[PDB]
């Protein structure tokens, strides 16, 4: 076109084409379903098929956590995602260091976007391909936070939102499903309902979803054959049905 | 091969003849600004410029084409406006410097050769046009009247008599023909008047024009740079005329 | 057509021997509104037509003061015109403060000559866009100025840039002696630079609300009419 | 008998050559028809005519505009020469303007030869197909009879070719086409390497070669070289250096 | 001719060569000057051929040789504006060398650093080779009468005698000739008068041409100092041969 | 005289031929793209409107917060890209805090308007001669409304152009040039502080795809008595119902 | 600035950056044509005048003040182994007005060109009065020109959608029609030009004349619709003083 | 903004491969020969001295030259890198080594700081990569001797012979057929000798000939006497009268 071959240049019609194709690059990489239930955060992440001979002793776990009270997961690019996680570690340390007190999930969301905006600020660099979804509870109440944050440095706050490949079935199933009235009271709800939007677009769910639970107080618990269990049960009730 | 393509959107890239375009270009940006003239006498240098009449409405006062560098340094330009002015600058510049240190007037050649390597300093870095001006520049020293000329290239080279400007050819004939006139020497009044008679002779182009004249002599302006003054102006005027 | 390969920056000559670049500047400010200024031998006015964006919009300041002894107007572009303003206003007060001494109108156009030659000859800047008049008084009297972006300054009775000036300047140029001997009677000049302007009024009337004055002189500090100001002068 | 095909290339030294061809020598070329243009991006201008004070090449008095696709005839020597302002819309539209204009075109007149100038850059050679840059000019040519059904044959110039380049294209629409006139005997190639700028002297020089060359056969050569009145707007307007004072003097 | 991105920078073609460095040595030979340089037993001269086209232009402001030191001389070849400026950083290291070392510079040592220089500018993307060749001549205390050669690509080697310029082929030969005959390597001669009248015939029967006082340049480099002759000089220097 | 691609767009730092700076043109361009925002300065105070355009249904309601607080005197709301426009209003809140700080004083709207625009112009050069800060011009529109003793009741626009004018009512987004014309149109010195609202209301359902409702509909007020402040869900609700209820009738 | 970055060199200006219509650059295969269909129900004899325009040239037409009314709109498809427009047809009294939508970004000039054949084919029936209203970047000052009188300098001339309305109009398939035609400068790519304020205040002027109305009020509501945020404007308020 | 940063100058072709180290392989390609055959007691290095218009003094300039009194190296390739890189390389030596540890580097680490040097060169976008291949040879007390070759590309391999070059796929074939586990240093002069006047178009003589030898230690060059544990140096130049009489002999 000629105006897609740099940063600093708007297109006639107003547009900045290499934030879309970093756009694209994330829509590349694996699923990321991040789900607000009442009392309660659920991140759900597609691991790609184990090959035979993968050591799946030290696999690293999509889901990334940032601080005792916030996590992490990313879609598009893994070593640029390691990368804004350890920027990110640094930054909640550093700022529990100087004001006493850890950071909010707001705060940290705005950092990393901040970083990502800061990466597309001169021609010499390259931004990050990665969209992340960053959730929480601020550590002064019973409040979940999720937010999405894009290559461009753009945050927004979700209920639920999928981000990555074949990311549209998903958030239709997340429309079709969820509702903002009546949340998921319970974590098991709101752990279903990210299974079953998940097994949307996976092809086995044995063994290619990873499900990560946050609750208030600073807790975090991490699901592991619990999984296999959701998904044979979702399968028992879809053919109950049928 | 006066356009060499692909060679010539950079300031410092040699063509495969070993020719630098932005700098000939710049020569013939030059060779469409104004005429000026400087001729060399006895004991002095006289420059001489063709100036076109604008509107009424400027100040006859302080429009002064003729630039002064220092009280013994004259010197003219033709080309374009800002970058002679900024020559102009660092000239001024130089000579102060060169004062304020040694406690005498700076010698025509160090100054011709500070200003020849400020504007081949130009012609080194793709960041940087060269000046688009050739200046005419001269004055009087301990050694005698000195008069120079400088192209956008950097290159400076002293001449009995100079021209540059849209009528140089035939002026630079006429000067020839000054040095096939009086071999033996020249004096400054002489001098005026030839200039004079050259300005004329190479302003048929047609709009009314204005000529400025000045000069820097020993034994007619004690070593000073002065305007001629509106009687012998006048005078250089009308033989100017009754010559042709 | 052969003009299009060499117009890209700055630092590019033409094979005919142009800057395009600096061209382009300089035509871009006639895409700015008209001012006038002229002085005779004790005072300096400037006349300047503003424009709004709509109905609804206030009108651009077009005359902006510089200091007690001197102010400018402007025509072309607002960023360029606010740099080079800021720029005159730091220079007149670091002069004032530092050398004890009220700065100069000839200092003034060489100092925007130098910063803006600069620009003509490196890469990585581009070249200003904007006109200015400046009118000052000093101990050698009143002084107008007409400043163009290329690098150049030109000292002048009276003139007049921007879109349809070409009226205005003829009309100064063909009345050169009416208004030059206009002594002591700060009126009768501004009057006529209100003269001068109408004549490049094209379907426009001179309103309340579009029309700025600027007075300097000896014993008058540079002030500006503007809105009820110049009802009195229509 | 012979046709002139120029194409739009690096620096437009084809098509400059072309109005180095026809102003050169206005005598003897005349303004014949306008081929359709529904593949171009078309555009309308006025006539022009040579600096020199000639007669304009459109000899009809109820003509006062022109357009992107033309042909020009010389019937002294019974030359078509193709002239195009407008560049060709998109890159696969090569083969509909082959088959669907230039193709009646071919056995509308009966044309016996086919003429294609180009100007290649190299800098974007992915392929190198050239292999002696000590040269700047290549011909190439191809006859009916000698060949049954890369596929040209080059003289000892500069440079096979790429299948990127539309030349290839071109002669591939050219040989396979079952509309083929059966007059068309030979087909030769004119290229040139050179740059992007002010390609004037670049084209008189390709013109210069072509007519030494003898590629065509009713090509005279040429004594005075003539630009046409367009090419003073080249750089703008013809006073423009005048009106910047402030920065001219 | 290049093609691609090795047209304003030094990089390498396709063909392994840098193209900006050949093109520098084509503007070297843009000046139609020749220059000689031959070393006595006890002296070196340099004799640098003199153009003046223009009678409006002072012969007496021409002169392509300078004087880096007090015993090191320099001809250049090629355009005036880099001349200058390469004659320039010579005089300042020259003078560097002698402070910070204790002890004048050798013409070897200069010779080198200025090689260095110009690989510098022969590696930078950014900066560009001087289309300029510079033969530095002195009489070092180690090593007696010595002529070295410096040239845009960086190369610099020293000379028994050396002659430069577009007709620099003729010369040569003639010089090989004469060194064969002789079989000496230098000139015989004790004074540097005969020297200078010898390379005055050398050039003269190279060239095929006769030179007057004022198109003839000579600069003289002997063991306490570098000294360029006048008109009188050379006109003296005529009329005895 | 042949149809040539222009450049003359790319640069930041180059200018057309008849002197236009084109990036500055296709950064008002990408403001358009942005969400319908609205400001009315009336004697009664300043009234802002935005729409809360959800891309998805399940995105939260205040996720997106186009209306900010740059001071206690001084609201804003924003059109185009949010990434500049958060640096903008993060600058805007240290500027007015600095100088509460410095003066003990509340900062004069045009003030800080003119300090957002010397940081706008930051893509060139600085207005006291900084250097450059941005690789390019900003995306976004900014409605800046206040109160203060000096001009009572002001408000601005400030584009990326670095220039800034007053108005008495503007708009500004997707749907400008309709809001605009209504503004123009049914604009009058005697509106009150509901009566603004109530237009403001119906301008934005007039320029709205969808249903107006509370949810895509955010309005805010600043008056002198209670500084910067923003209606809550159930007020706007209440007064879309009265609008309902005065439109009807 | 230091330096330059060497790798910045612009690619050649030969070819446009036009839209491409299929994936395949190496199809040696004919491209489909797009085809374009018109209303049959327009009953084009019921108007004597048709005005023949792009999107830009909207504020020329106010829609209260003219009373514009809809009719029929222009079908344009294509299939590529998807392009499909839509071209609204406007009324104001008894003349027709068509107002294409340029897009050099989505919109091929192909759509153009077979818009504008299919538009003079049917216009070619009953011959009513023609008006072309257009800009050219080429061309200095505003321009008027009919079917006897070309006024175009000869480097100045116009492409586009205007440009194939011309073409098709002076040697199309039908021809001895009459026309009047006026361009105004210009500054931008298709579909996002520019304009003045003296240019636009002209072409107010002159198709108020060749409209016939009162000057006072069709100037105001043209302004009004200049001021309004219009795209041709642009930041001519927000960029200039 | 666009003057803080540069570009890199060497990239990846779209096959895998970067073009200026490939280009500069071809420059060196293009130089003139230079050998390298390691024998038993000793290593031997050679080259051609091509020479300009023949009024120059070929012992001006040397393409071999010490980089420390047991270590040498030769080039093929371009003059002034080769300069630049044997002077950075004895500074280094210096700077590295003896001022650290108080002795001199043994040759594979003063080889694997040319080769980071020449790395850092090709990874850098200011500079191009450099258009020299360089042949060194050393000893050192616990490695014995050893003959190490370096690429533009900064990859060195150890060698038993070599060479670069204009001849050096058949100097190659020839010292392959001539090479053997029990070559003496002796023996090595004369197969450098013999491989060397396949490829000089001109006088082969010792005018036109650099040769030098890592050989034994020199007592007689060491400058000074007194110190029974020092020794002299282990780097030796062949001058032209001993190059002219093993030429004369077998």
């Amino acid at each position: 076109s000629g105006y897609d071959r740099a940063l600093s240049i708007f297109s006639p019609d107003g547009h900045i084409f290499q934030v879309e194709y970093a756009l694209e690059a994330v829509k590349r990489g694996t699923c990321a379903v991040g789900v607000k239930g009442k009392n309660c955060v659920v991140l759900g992440c597609e691991r790609r098929s184990t090959l035979k001979l993968q050591d799946t002793r030290i696999t690293p776990s999509k889901v990334s956590k940032i601080d005792s009270h916030v996590v992490l997961s990313f879609s598009g690019l893994n070593a640029d995602s390691r990368i804004l996680i350890e920027k990110a570690r640094v930054e909640a340390q550093s700022h529990r260091l100087t004001l006493e007190d850890p950071v909010t999930v707001e705060y940290l969301t705005r950092y990393v976007a901040g970083v990502q905006q800061r990466y597309t600020q001169s021609g010499g660099v390259r931004p990050f391909g990665v969209s992340t979804l960053i959730a929480g509870f601020d550590p002064r109440d019973d409040e979940p936070k999720l937010y999405q944050t894009e290559p461009s440095g753009i945050y927004s706050s979700w209920s639920a939102q999928t981000i990555g490949r074949n990311s549209k079935t998903v958030r239709e199933f997340l429309e079709k499903n969820y509702d903002r009235k009546e949340p998921p009271a319970t974590v098991e709800e709101c752990v279903k309902l990210t299974v079953r939007s998940l097994l949307e677009v996976v092809q086995t769910g044995a063994k290619n979803i990873e499900i990560t639970v946050v609750k208030p107080d600073s807790d975090i618990v991490a699901l592991s054959e619990e999984i296999n269990q959701y998904v044979t049960q979702i399968e028992q009730e879809k053919q109950e049905q049928q | 091969t006066s356009i060499g393509t692909g060679y010539d959107l950079s300031n410092s890239v040699f063509s495969p003849d070993g020719r630098n375009f932005q700098v000939e270009y710049a020569v013939k940006a030059v060779e469409n600004g104004t005429t000026s003239i400087g001729i060399k006498c006895n004991d002095g240098v006289v420059f001489a410029v063709e100036k076109l009449i604008t509107s009424k409405l400027l100040v006859p006062q302080k429009n002064v084409k003729i630039q002064v560098v220092d009280r013994h340094i004259g010197c003219v330009y033709s080309g374009l406006i800002p970058d002679g002015r900024h020559l102009v600058n660092r000239g001024r510049e130089e000579a102060a410097s060169f004062k304020k240190l040694y406690k005498t007037p700076i010698p025509i050649p160090a100054f011709a050769d500070r200003l020849g390597q400020y504007v081949q300093a130009h012609t080194l870095y793709n960041s940087v046009r060269p000046f688009g001006v050739s200046t005419i520049f001269g004055g009087v020293d301990k050694n005698g009247a000195h008069l120079y000329m400088l192209e956008p290239s950097g290159s400076y080279w002293g001449y009995k008599g100079a021209a540059t400007g849209k009528g140089r050819q035939s002026a630079k004939a006429e000067l020839e023909k000054l040095v096939d006139h009086h071999p033996e020497g020249l004096s400054a009044r002489e001098a005026v008047k030839q200039a004079a008679k050259i300005i004329y002779l190479a302003h048929e182009d047609k709009k009314d024009f204005e000529l400025e004249i000045s000069w820097c002599s020993l034994s007619e302006t004690n070593g000073l740079h002065k305007f001629v003054k509106g009687d012998l102006l006048q005078e250089a005027i009308d033989f100017a005329q009754k010559e042709i | 057509m052969f003009r299009n390969n060499y117009d890209g920056d700055t630092v590019t000559f033409s094979p005919t021997g142009r800057l395009f670049q600096v061209e382009y500047a300089l035509e871009a400010i006639k895409q700015g509104s008209v001012t006038v200024g002229l002085r005779s031998n004790t005072h300096a006015v400037l006349v300047a037509l503003k424009r709004n964006a709509d109905e609804l919009s206030s009108y651009q300041k077009k005359i902006i003061k510089c200091d007690e002894h001197m102010g400018l107007s402007l025509a072309g572009l607002a960023p360029d015109a606010r740099v080079l303003s800021n720029y005159l206003r730091q220079q007149c007060n670091y002069s004032s403060l530092v050398f004890n001494r009220k700065l100069a109108v000839e200092r003034a156009g060489h100092l925007l000559c130098d910063k803006a030659q600069k620009n003509t000859q490196s890469y990585g800047g581009r070249p200003y866009g904007v006109g200015l008049l400046i009118i000052g008084y000093d101990k050698s009297g009143a002084h107008l100025l007409e400043f163009q972006p290329s690098g150049n300054v030109t000292e002048l009775y009276g003139t007049a840039i921007g879109a349809r000036s070409q009226g205005a300047k003829t009309y100064l140029e063909r009345t050169l002696d009416t208004f030059i001997k206009i002594d002591g009677n700060p009126d009768e000049l501004i009057k006529a630079g209100v003269e001068a302007i109408s004549q490049s009024l094209r379907d426009e009337s001179l309103t309340v609300d579009n029309l700025s004055i600027a007075i300097v002189g000896k014993d008058t500090p540079f002030t500006i009419y503007d809105g009820e100001a110049v009802a009195k002068y229509i | 008998s012979c046709l002139v095909l120029p194409l739009v290339s690096v620096g437009n030294i084809p098509q400059l050559s072309i109005d180095w061809l026809l102003n050169s020598q206005a005598n003897e070329w005349e303004y014949l028809e306008a081929l359709d243009s529904k593949y171009l991006v078309e555009f309308v201008g006025p006539l022009d005519r040579p600096e020199d004070g000639s007669d304009s090449l459109y000899k009809d008095a109820d003509m006062k505009y022109s357009s992107a696709l033309e042909v020009f005839y010389n019937k002294k020597r019974g030359l078509f020469a193709i002239q195009q302002r407008t560049p060709l819309v998109s890159v696969n539209y090569l083969n509909n303007f082959i088959v669907e204009i230039i193709l009646p075109f071919l056995s509308k007149y009966n044309i016996s030869e086919i003429c294609i100038w180009d100007s290649l850059y190299a800098m974007e050679d992915e392929n190198g197909v050239i292999v002696r840059p000590q040269e700047v000019y290549s011909l190439g040519e191809f006859y009916f009879d000698d060949e049954a059904e890369n596929w040209l044959h080059f003289t000892p110039t500069s440079f096979k070719i790429s299948v990127d380049q539309p030349i290839f294209k071109i002669l591939f629409q050219i040989l396979n086409a079952s509309q083929r006139p059966k007059a068309l005997r030979s087909i030769k190639y004119c290229s040139c390497l050179a740059n992007e700028g002010d390609n004037s002297l670049d084209s008189q020089q390709f013109l210069q070669w072509i007519i030494s060359q003898k590629v065509i056969k009713n090509a005279p050569p040429i004594v005075k070289f003539v630009r046409p009145i367009s090419w003073q707007g080249a750089y703008g307007m013809a006073d423009a250096r005048d009106k910047f004072v402030d920065l001219y003097n | 001719s290049a093609a691609g991105y090795d047209r304003h920078i030094t990089i390498f073609s396709p063909e392994g060569r840098l193209y900006q460095v050949e093109y520098a040595f084509k503007a070297t030979n843009q000046t139609n000057i020749n220059s000689l340089a031959v070393r006595g037993k006890d002296c070196t001269v340099v004799i640098s051929q003199k153009k003046v086209p223009d009678k409006l232009l002072d012969p007496t402001t021409v002169s392509y040789i300078f004087c880096i030191s007090r015993t090191i001389g320099m001809v250049v070849n090629g355009p005036i504006p880099d001349a200058r400026n390469a004659a320039l950083r010579a005089k300042a290291e020259a003078a560097e060398f002698r402070y910070k070392y204790g002890y004048d510079m050798p013409c070897d040592v200069l010779a080198k650093r200025m090689a260095n220089l110009s690989q510098i500018y022969t590696q930078r993307a950014y900066m560009r080779p001087l289309g300029v060749i510079l033969t530095f001549v002195s009489v070092d205390e180690e090593l007696g009468p010595s002529i070295y050669k410096t040239d845009p690509a960086g190369y610099y080697v020293g000379y028994k005698a050396t002659a430069t310029g577009p007709k620099q082929q003729e010369i040569t030969t003639n010089l090989e000739n004469h060194f064969k005959k002789s079989k000496i390597d230098h000139i015989n001669e004790e004074s540097w008068e005969k020297v200078v009248e010898f390379a005055i015939t050398h050039m003269i029967d190279a060239l095929g041409t006769e030179f007057s006082k004022n198109d003839l340049e000579v600069g003289v480099a002997t063991k306490d100092k570098f000294f360029t002759l006048s008109a009188e000089n050379i006109e003296e220097r005529l009329v005895a041969i | 005289m042949f149809l040539t691609r222009s450049e003359y767009d790319r640069g930041v730092s180059t200018f057309s031929p008849e002197g236009r700076l084109f990036q500055v043109e296709y950064s008002l361009e990408a403001i358009k793209l942005g969400s319908t925002a609205i400001g009315i300065a009336t004697k009664e105070g300043v009234v802002l409107g935005v729409e809360k355009r959800a891309t998805s249904p399940l995105l939260e309601s205040d996720s997106i917060e186009k209306i900010v607080e740059i001071d206690r005197h001084i609201g804003c709301a924003m059109s185009g890209l949010t990434a500049d426009a958060r640096s903008m209003i993060e600058h805007a809140r240290t500027a007015a805090v600095t100088h509460n700080l410095y003066y003990d004083e509340d900062i004069n709207v045009e003030s800080l308007t003119q300090s957002v625009c010397d940081l706008a112009l930051r893509f060139g050069e600085g207005a006291s001669g900084e250097e450059r800060l941005m690789s390019r011009p900003f995306g976004v529109a900014l409605l800046i409304a206040g109160h203060d003793a000096d001009d009572g009741y002001q408000l601005f626009h400030a584009e990326p152009s670095g220039t800034f004018y007053r108005y008495n009512a503007k708009a500004i987004g997707s749907g400008s040039e309709g809001a605009q014309a209504e503004l123009l149109n049914e604009w009058h010195s005697s509106l009150t502080l509901k009566e603004a609202e109530l237009l403001v209301l119906k301008i934005l359902k007039q320029v709205m795809e969808e249903k107006l409702d509370e949810n895509n509909a955010q309005l805010s007020c600043i008056t002198k008595q209670d500084g910067f402040k923003i209606y809550d869900n159930e007020k706007t609700a209440e007064l879309i119902k009265e609008l309902k209820e005065k439109e009807a009738a | 600035m230091l330096f330059k970055q060497w790798n910045d060199l612009p690619e050649p200006k030969h070819l446009l950056d036009l839209p491409e219509i299929s994936k395949n650059l190496q199809s040696l295969e004919v491209c489909p044509v797009p085809k374009v269909e018109f209303p049959q129900d327009l009953d084009v004899p019921q108007y004597s005048t048709a005005v023949i325009t792009t999107k830009i040239m909207n504020p020329l037409f106010p829609k209260n003040l003219l009373q514009l009314t809809s009719i029929g709109e222009i079908k344009t498809t294509l299939t590529v182994k998807v392009y499909g427009f839509s071209f609204p047809i406007y009324s104001f009294g008894k003349t027709l007005l068509f107002s294409m939508e340029e897009n050099f970004i989505s919109i091929s000039p192909i759509f153009g060109n077979m818009i504008s054949r299919s538009i003079i084919s049917q216009l070619a029936q009953f011959s009513p009065d023609i008006i072309v209203i257009g800009t050219s970047d080429k061309i200095a000052s505003m321009k008027v020109m009919t079917e006897n009188e070309c006024t175009l300098q000869p480097p100045e001339f116009i492409t586009g959608f205007i440009g194939s309305v011309l073409t098709q109009l002076i040697v199309g398939p039908s021809k001895g029609l009459k026309f009047k035609c006026l361009v105004a400068p210009s500054e931008g790519p298709n579909g996002f030009e520019k304009l003045s304020l003296s240019d636009m205040g002209s072409l107010v002027d002159l198709c108020g004349q060749w409209l016939g109305f009162e000057p006072s009020r069709y100037s105001e509501e043209c302004y009004r619709l200049w001021r309004c945020d219009s795209a041709a404007i642009g930041a001519q308020s927000g960029l200039y003083i | 903004m666009t003057d803080r940063y540069s570009f890199s100058l060497t990239t990846f072709s779209p096959s895998g491969k970067l073009g200026q180290i490939d280009y500069a392989l071809t420059a060196v390609k293009q130089g003139v020969t230079s050998l390298g055959i390691k024998a038993t007691n000793g290593v031997v290095i050679a080259t051609e001295k091509k020479s300009s218009s023949p009024l120059a003094m070929s012992e001006t300039l040397s393409k071999v030259s010490l980089l420390t009194p047991d270590i040498g190296a030769v080039y093929s390739g371009m003059g002034p890198d080769y300069r630049v890189l044997v002077d950075k390389s004895r500074k280094v030596a210096h700077t590295s080594y003896k001022r650290i540890y108080g002795e001199y580097p043994p040759t594979k680490l003063l080889v694997s700081e040319v080769a980071k040097i020449m790395q850092e060169a090709t990874q850098s976008g200011g500079v191009r990569p450099f258009g020299v291949s360089l042949l060194i040879a050393g000893h050192d007390e616990f490695n014995g001797f050893s003959l190490y070759q370096v690429d533009p590309s900064g990859s060195y391999f150890p060698w038993k012979a070599t060479a670069i070059g204009k001849g050096s796929v058949a100097a190659k074939t020839f010292l392959e057929k001539r090479w053997n586990d029990e070559l003496e240093l002796e023996d090595a002069i004369h197969i450098a000798l013999l491989t060397l006047k396949e490829s000089v178009e001109g006088e082969f003589n010792g005018d036109t000939i650099e040769l030098a030898i890592i050989g034994d230690e020199n007592p007689d060059l060491l400058g000074y006497t007194g110190i029974p544990t020092d020794k002299g140096p282990r780097f030796r130049k062949l001058t032209s009268q001993e190059i002219n009489d093993r030429l004369e002999a077998l």
